[PDB]
């Protein structure tokens, strides 16, 4: 297989998310749909206090956190990529590097033009 | 001349964490938004880790760091000779700029095989325990190797002044020109020796490159180096140095404080793994140049101090690994009045007798002989069992022995005067004197016999057959104490 | 990924919100299905994150002091050692087998205090001040810090009364000041106790001869001793008439190790309520050599790095914040004592070990028990 | 209802997405070649237990069902588990069928508590002369036993568990800690000889219980085998009432099997390489052994000295829970004396004339002081001659011998195989005849 | 702000990437077809080196259980963690990348045991090295079993004749009991033990079927030359008919010097059970512990007391209880093991000197200051 | 151990060819014990072990006679006739180090002249394995000498 290449090369684990959710963006041509769609997901961890207690409160099950997203990521707004990304952080619950891993986006969205 | 800025992400304990400068090499000088120098050590994925050449209370989260470019260096050159410096370079004796000088790095690899050839040519101490015992060529790197206060600074410090006597008398370019790097020291204690050296005289021709223990941890660490291609100058350009590391236990102290703030993981008593390579790529530094590339030599003295007689530590270990020789000075002989105190018995040369005078050659043969002798027939004479009268020769004999390789601390003989001096106690000559005016009856050896016997000696390098006799019947014309 | 990258993300721009109204009128009705499987938030309660090794990690609790006082639904208290920004990490007084994950932590809000007055005299308590004699709880007594300062230089006198031992070898060649830190130290099997056990005996003899004011009352705190032994010694106390001026506090070997480190110190405040109403203390600290091993447990479960001897480092602090509270007060302060008698077990003789030499140069004298004179049936054994 | 997490060895971690089960509950494998028995050592977060295997944890696969049985291991106890070998989660090792059990008690208890226990401090007579005047037994307390091979160590063991059954009416547990399983079955068929257990139809006239685990059980497994061989001698103490016997048979493999377990589960160690919990490991053991106002447990715990080093804090963390000493030397042994219990090198803190009165302290102070003056005289015998020194000298040296040689005694538990019949001595007897 | 809770996230997996990696590629419109990387019995390599390789996957591995590498060079599943699973490597590491497809073959260690075995030289793990084919008489069985318990062995009595004189009169040595030949280097701790092997080569054709023992001799850590000098002796002697040799030698990796122990037990187990009798000899237990050492360094399980694993003990007992003698409704059969321990400088108070002390019943040590004097063997 | 393991496994004699390897091995603190030294004495045919009290005895080359020991030293490999010398040399030269305990306390007066003749035959046998070696004329000032095989075995 074969991804397209990511045009500045960075750090791990956070930033290796955003260079692997800008290779599959690319492959879509959905390189600012994802992006306006993280810009959304900023946005509404600062209105729900309920969606950000599913990044930060360590007491949510796993089971929970992920049919939350799952059930609030359907029917608009899919995308295909926000979607299959935000089921695995909250499977994870990497959920609180939605912040960090935006910003890496950004880099490498400014690096493609 | 576009320059790469590095943001600080955070700094503590002398080590600033900083986010960008990509283009960085490893090793470099980078430049504070202070003022304040540093080097980039580890370069990381996220991160460089700089070590700050200064204090780094001046630096704060966010400040810009600019990279100047170049490996770290420092000024060599004649115009270090005379002056005190810091660690890299930079002049501390307010004396102003070092003038007529050139900035060359202080990482050099060192000659390799086909660049060397063998050490032959003696460098003489003038402290007659070593130069008899375990003598020192042009192009050895020895260990003086001791305890807490063995007077390991003042054999070294012998060295210095004995130079400047020998470089009254020497051709230009048979001259030793000394440095001496204090590494970790207290800078009280360095300007001691700097008020020795003009005093003496030996400030002419000696670097003082001081890292005190104020001093910032990459300040000491990096002062044997810089020290070194100071030094270096004068082996790469066909003269000949005599490098002084003083403790080069107190500059692996330092080495381990960056390495474990750094996060670099601890091996032996929380020691970098690479400890072996810092002082291996230092003292390997220290060569004896072929005539194609000159000639030239460097002398190098590392300094290591024991805890309790313990050469079996970590840093000891190494050192004594690296160097050719070594100079064990021990404690209990200090105190028993053999000044200096030099364990004979662990002390060796590995350049051996071949670069050392022919006139003591010959004549320091029988003196570690008979002095081996004299050690194990001291261990049964201990307890006061019985006597033989061969043993009690040997034990009486060496007692001599023993007290003519005592000398004063600050007074370092010529090898001419040695020679003649281990002659009157080796050819017995210095028998029928009581064992304790020894230290006192060899002042009239040296005054009593003639002036001019001391300058064929000199000038043969050997006793003659046409000396050998002129002066055993000279030393039958002279009026020793007591007698 | 710089910080003044991350505040960027602080102002929106999206300037399209085509699934920022799509969840908000979604996931309530999504929360409120799942309800049943979440835990209430806890903001000024907390919840145990991890517990384990006697060290509790506590989401919550946004206002802990450090060093509070905090209390487990179980009933068990801990103490909140380090804050940190994301949990509170507490030591667990007591069994940490009945704390789990998902506990609730609640605050007392009162730093780590024992009951002191008159009525704990006479009482056989724990390490936390709880009495284990089973004769109820402690009625006339109020509340103080284990852990206060302290008194200073201009806090103090010299000592100048002589506060009698009873035991012949001590009172005649080691005499003991009223003020005074008087370390007994010795091997195993030494008489260690016996001479704090007869300087304990001897002062129920005196008070009762004394007008009122030069009465000793004795504080006796046993850390990491059987029961047995200290329940023997309760019955020892009871027989003699010592247990009228005598408080005990008790820190077993079966006990935590917080219990068997905070025991000196909850004992130390409740003989600092003698020494500051102008009364005089006396306190034996029976093997500070174990509770030196009870704080060494607790610093490498924390993972704090070995030392000399495997000890914290701080082990010094351990003992020098202790008996530094042992003091001859100012007129102006009352004039009150507090004189105690640290007791060190050695290691065949060697006093040159870590925590020996650490309570000497603590200490104002020593009582060495030498096991070859104890032997020999000198007793007491006095070096 | 818990599945498994991970695997590193002897320590798996378990992942349960309801409530966790407490730190020391037990927890059972569902579906294993072997019954796998885990005990929770600490509550990881995230939903994950940290336990310590009592079996092999080799065929165990991440996301296998774990049950938690809402308890600590709970062991069988009562008079029905006498005669017979346990292990440490309570099975059957003796291939005997199923242990008739009274009830099924946790392993893991608090010490009694401060009312609960006794002040008294009294003797407890085992019916060995040189062991009830020299270095008495407390009655409730730990007692140190510095034995070893061909000292007679194990006619000495069934000889107390003899004595104590037939004179105290107490039972006794015997807690193999990290035995040899060679050394075990040799305990087990001299147990079967000498009458303290028998097999079959008669098994309720045994006096043990053998509570083993072995050396090639994992460290958690022979952690927690003395505290099964507690729970055994604490229902004895509890329930029947009974001053029992209890034998922790090396002690210093209790600890070393909790450092081995503080090591797996990523401790930092303690000066020495111990666990830095070694003083409350042990501690939290030795306080169960203590005398209530049910019964009492007395413990004769076999004690190794490292590196022949008392300073070593694994002797000298045990010796600080010790009330008595009984050493056992070669020495006395090529004597021809049984048993050969040291009388010098033997301790006690009983010997005081404050718990065993003055007429019983000064016998065993004087019977001391005699083989004490004999026996620093054997480099002035040897080197001068035996009728050389004085006749007072000598009327100690044969004074001492007639008291060296009276230190022996008949053994009941041994007279199957050496036709001497055995000898009770009691107490009053014991200070009247010497 | 309100949005301060997020600014540092953390993760309680280091390989997160590969998780996302395995939702967000498939969700490409080409690679949701025919592009999914399967997990429960195939894995793939994280990280390699130094003989360790973690492995993304292996769902459904269990605890010590052989794995295969798609280069063929095959591994045990050692670490099984909540991510990845640590995988010790029974060869060179430098064949596997990372990446690299891991199988499971669904099978714990296994060597062949029976007769077929005997007269051959085998490898840590079974396969013949002396080129003469494959093991013909044989059938596979586990490595790592349960020693026999308390009413499976039975009282040691008959005697196992070493033919050293310094042996069979002053530490007589029973079929069943497990004996430590400790000493230092060069003290004659081998000569002890192929003296031994030879002398039930002479025993054996006097005594009859039932009463014949086998021996097992296992070089750990040895150099190939010297196990082909022992060999080139053993056919000289006419030893290797009874002769089984577990050679895990210098250059072979770690967990094949580890496991070479437990092969040769399992291989001399086979007489056990059967009713005849068996010796196993480890020539360095201390070397099978340095081996053991370097795969838990490198798996970042807890160093101990000489940096060697907790279990180190468990290690050594686990193995040694296996020499039992076995009871009379268990054929009879024993298995005498001579473990052999190396010291330096003559001290038994080394960690691993001290674990196998308290394990086996005797030793027999061999002292270097006996050797010089012309002692021999230089027996304490 | 198996990074020291695989360089000295590849240093064998094949049925190709053969390598004489010659091996210095540094000790670190004249220790032994030291794991990188101990590791490769399992490795080696010959282990020739220099001592610091044979050189500063005098005696080069500092080998200790006792220390050192050879694969080559079986009696059916290099006959009996020299390994009953070597087993002869290191019996005198062990029995000397048991007696030296008392020697350097009392001196050589009271060992009736069986012990006292064994000490003689090893203080001649310690020097008589000290050689001048032609690479060490530099040094010791002798010229070097190249002894026989069977001109050792007679001498000894
Ligand atoms: N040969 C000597 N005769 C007399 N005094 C001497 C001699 N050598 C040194 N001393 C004196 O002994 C003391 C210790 O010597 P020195 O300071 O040179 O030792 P050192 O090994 O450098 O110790 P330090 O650890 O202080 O650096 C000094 O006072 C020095 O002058
Ligand atoms: N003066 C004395 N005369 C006689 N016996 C004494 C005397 N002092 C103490 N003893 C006894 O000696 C033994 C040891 O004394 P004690 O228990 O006081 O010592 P310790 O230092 O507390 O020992 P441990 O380490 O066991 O706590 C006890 O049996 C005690 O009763
Ligand atoms: N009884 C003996 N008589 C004579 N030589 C012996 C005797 N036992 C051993 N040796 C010799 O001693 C040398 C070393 O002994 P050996 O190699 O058997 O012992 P080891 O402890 O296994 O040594 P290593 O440390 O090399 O493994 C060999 O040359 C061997 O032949
Ligand atoms: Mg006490
Ligand atoms: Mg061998």
């Amino acid at each position: 297989l074969k991804l397209p290449t990511a045009p500045l090369q960075l750090s791990g684990t956070s930033a290796q998310i955003a260079t692997l959710l800008w290779q599959v963006a690319a492959k879509e041509n959905q390189l600012d749909k994802v992006q306006d769609e993280l810009y959304q997901f900023i946005e509404l961890f600062k209105q729900h206090s309920e969606l950000r207690r599913l990044a930060t409160d360590p007491f949510v099950p796993t089971l929970v956190r992920t049919k939350i997203i799952s059930s609030v990521l359907k029917d608009s707004g899919a995308s295909e990529i926000t979607k299959k990304l935000f089921e695995a952080l909250a499977d994870e619950g990497a959920l609180s590097a939605l912040l960090e891993v935006t910003v890496n986006y950004e880099e490498l969205m400014l690096a493609h033009k | 001349p576009v320059i790469h800025l590095g943001r600080v992400l955070s700094v503590g304990d002398g080590i600033a964490r900083v986010y960008g400068l990509k283009s960085v090499q490893a090793g470099e000088l980078v430049c504070f938004d202070s003022g304040v120098k540093g080097m980039a050590l580890n370069l990381q994925a996220d991160h460089v880790g700089v070590v700050v050449f200064g204090n780094d209370s001046v630096i704060h989260q966010g400040d810009l760091v600019y990279r100047t470019g170049q490996i770290v260096n420092v000024p060599i050159g004649p115009g270090t000779l005379g002056r005190v410096t810091d660690g890299l370079g930079q002049p501390i004796d307010g004396k102003g700029p070092l003038t007529n000088v050139r900035s060359s790095l202080v990482e050099v690899k060192a000659p390799g095989i086909i660049a060397r050839q063998s050490v032959r040519e003696p460098l003489f101490t003038g402290v007659k325990a070593v130069d008899a015992l375990v003598p020192i060529g042009r192009g050895q790197r020895e260990l003086i190797i001791g305890d807490r206060q063995t007077g390991k600074t003042a054999v070294a410090i012998d060295a210095i002044i004995h130079q400047k006597n020998c470089n009254e008398q020497v051709p230009k370019a048979q001259r030793v020109y000394c440095v001496y790097v204090a590494v970790g020291q207290k800078r009280s204690t360095v300007a001691q020796l700097v008020k020795l050296f003009t005093q003496t005289g030996a400030m002419r021709y000696t670097i003082m490159v001081s890292a005190t223990a104020s001093d910032a941890a990459p300040l000491q660490f990096l002062a044997p180096y810089s020290g070194c291609a100071m030094a270096e100058y004068f082996r790469d350009t066909g003269k000949h140095g005599l490098i002084i590391y003083d403790d080069l236990s107190k500059q692996s102290v330092a080495y381990r404080q960056m390495s474990l703030l750094l996060r670099r993981p601890p091996g032996r008593e929380a020691f970098p793994g690479d400890v072996f390579y810092l002082h291996s790529r230092l003292l390997e530094r220290a060569a004896k140049l072929s005539k194609e590339l000159g000639g030239g030599s460097l002398t190098a003295f590392p300094v290591i101090e024991t805890q309790a007689g313990d050469v079996s530590a970590y840093i000891a270990t190494n050192v004594i690994s690296i160097t050719d020789g070594q100079i064990f000075l021990e404690t209990e002989l200090f105190y028993k009045g053999i000044r200096p105190a030099l364990n004979v018995g662990l002390s060796v040369s590995r350049v051996g007798s071949a670069a050392q005078f022919p006139g003591m050659k010959q004549v320091a043969g029988t003196l570690k002989l008979e002095l081996a002798q004299y050690r194990e027939v001291a261990a049964f004479a201990q307890f006061g069992s019985d006597l033989d009268a061969a043993t009690q020769y040997v034990l009486e004999r060496g007692a001599r022995l023993t007290e003519m390789l005592k000398q004063k601390q600050f007074a370092p003989i010529p090898i001419e005067r040695q020679t003649v001096a281990v002659y009157a106690a080796t050819k017995g000559f210095l028998d029928k004197v009581r064992v304790q005016d020894i230290v006192a009856a060899e002042e009239a050896v040296i005054s009593q016999v003639n002036p001019a016997v001391f300058k064929i000696l000199k000038a043969n390098g050997k006793i003659t057959p046409a000396l050998d006799a002129h002066l055993k019947a000279e030393l039958r014309k002279v009026k020793l104490p007591g007698a | 990924a710089d910080a003044k990258a991350l505040d960027e993300l602080r102002k929106p721009k999206f300037s399209s919100k085509y699934l920022i109204q799509h969840v908000s009128q979604k996931l309530i009705p999504a929360v409120k299905e799942w309800e049943k499987s979440y835990q209430p938030p806890v903001i000024h309660l907390g919840r145990v994150l991890s517990v384990g090794d006697g060290i509790a990690r506590v989401y919550g609790l946004k206002s802990v002091q450090a060093g509070e006082l905090v209390c487990f639904d179980s009933g068990v208290k801990g103490m909140a050692l380090n804050l940190q920004a994301d949990h509170v990490g507490v030591v667990v007084f007591g069994n940490d087998s009945v704390i789990h994950q998902g506990d609730l932590v609640y605050r007392t809000g009162q730093i780590v205090n024992v009951p002191i007055g008159p009525g704990t005299l006479g009482r056989v308590t724990d390490g936390l001040g709880q009495p284990i004699d089973g004769k109820g709880p402690l009625t006339n007594v109020r509340s103080s810090l284990v852990e206060v300062k302290a008194p200073g230089i201009i806090a103090r006198q010299s000592v100048r009364e002589p506060l009698f031992t009873g035991v012949k070898a001590v009172d005649a060649l080691v005499p003991i000041g009223r003020g005074q830190r008087e370390l007994i130290i010795g091997d195993r099997q030494t008489g260690k106790t016996a001479v704090a056990i007869d300087a304990i005996i001897h002062q129920k003899n005196c008070n009762e001869q004394v007008p009122k004011a030069q009465r000793v009352y004795c504080v006796y705190v046993a850390v990491g001793q059987k029961r047995s032994t200290v329940a023997q010694l309760v019955k020892l106390f009871t027989q003699t008439g010592a247990m009228r001026y005598t408080i005990m506090v008790s820190a077993t070997a079966s006990d935590a190790a917080p219990l068997q480190f905070l025991a000196p110190y909850s004992g130390c405040a409740m003989a600092e309520y003698f020494r500051d109403t102008g009364k005089h203390g006396l306190i034996i600290y029976d093997d500070l050599s174990k509770q030196s091993v009870a704080y060494r447990q607790m610093s490498l479960l924390l993972r704090r790095p070995p030392g000399r001897e495997a000890f914290p480092g701080d082990v010094f602090y351990l003992h020098s914040r202790l008996l530094e509270r042992a003091a001859k007060l100012s007129k102006e302060l009352g004039g009150g004592s507090l004189t105690a008698f640290p007791v060190i077990e050695t290691q065949a003789g060697d006093v040159s070990a870590y925590i020996a030499t650490n309570v000497i140069s603590i200490t104002d004298g020593q009582i060495f028990l030498e096991t070859e004179l104890f032997y020999k049936g000198i007793r007491p054994a006095l070096n | 209802a818990g599945y498994v997490s991970q695997v590193i060895g002897p320590v798996v971690d378990v992942r349960f997405d309801g409530e966790l089960p407490s730190i020391l509950s037990s927890l059972e494998v569902e579906g294993h070649s072997v019954r796998l028995v885990l005990e929770v050592a600490q509550h990881m977060g995230d939903n994950t237990v940290r336990c310590i295997a009592m079996d092999s944890t080799d065929g165990l696969v991440r996301g296998q069902k774990v049950v938690d049985t809402g308890s600590p291991i709970k062991v069988p106890v009562g008079r029905g588990t006498l005669g017979r070998i346990m292990n440490v989660i309570g099975e059957p090792v003796d291939e005997q069928g199923p242990i008739d059990a009274a009830d099924i008690w946790s392993i893991h208890r608090e010490a009694p508590e401060f009312t609960e226990q006794s002040t008294e401090q009294e003797i407890l007579v085992t019916g060995i002369k040189v062991v009830d005047l020299l270095a008495p037994y407390q009655r409730g307390g730990k007692i140190g036993l510095f034995g070893g091979a061909g000292v007679g160590k194990t006619v000495l063991i069934m000889e107390l568990i003899n004595n104590v059954a037939k004179a105290h009416g107490g039972f006794s547990v015997f807690a193999g800690v990290g035995e040899r399983t060679r050394e075990g079955n040799d305990l087990y068929r001299e147990m079967i000889e000498s009458g303290v257990i028998k097999l079959g139809a008669e098994r309720g006239n045994s006096k043990c219980t053998l509570v083993y685990g072995q050396m090639n059980e994992p460290p958690g497994a022979r952690a927690r085998v003395a505290l099964t061989g507690l729970t055994v001698a604490e229902y004895f103490r509890d329930i029947e009432g009974q001053d029992v016997l209890l034998f922790v048979d090396n002690i210093f493999r209790f600890t070393q099997a909790n450092s081995e377990v503080s090591a797996l589960l990523g401790r930092i160690p303690s000066a020495v390489g111990y666990q830095p919990t070694l003083a409350t490991d042990l501690g939290g053991l030795q306080e169960r052994i203590t005398t209530t106002t049910k019964g009492s447990i007395t413990s004769v715990q076999a004690v190794y000295v490292p590196a022949d080093d008392l300073t070593d804090p694994a002797p000298a963390t045990t010796f600080a829970h010790l009330d008595a000493t009984t050493v056992l030397s070669r020495s006395i042994a090529e004597l021809g004396i049984y048993p050969a219990v040291d009388p010098l090198d033997s301790t006690s803190r009983m010997l005081n004339p404050n718990v065993i009165g003055a007429e019983h302290y000064n016998v065993a102070r004087g019977v001391q002081k005699v083989l004490q003056d004999y026996k620093n005289l054997q480099d002035i015998i040897a080197i001068l001659g035996m009728d050389e020194l004085s006749e007072e000298d000598k009327l100690t040296v044969a004074r001492a011998r007639k008291i060296q040689r009276f230190l022996s005694q008949p053994f009941q538990v041994a007279e199957v195989f050496t036709g001497t019949p055995g000898k009770y001595v009691d107490l009053a007897d014991t200070i009247s005849g010497f």
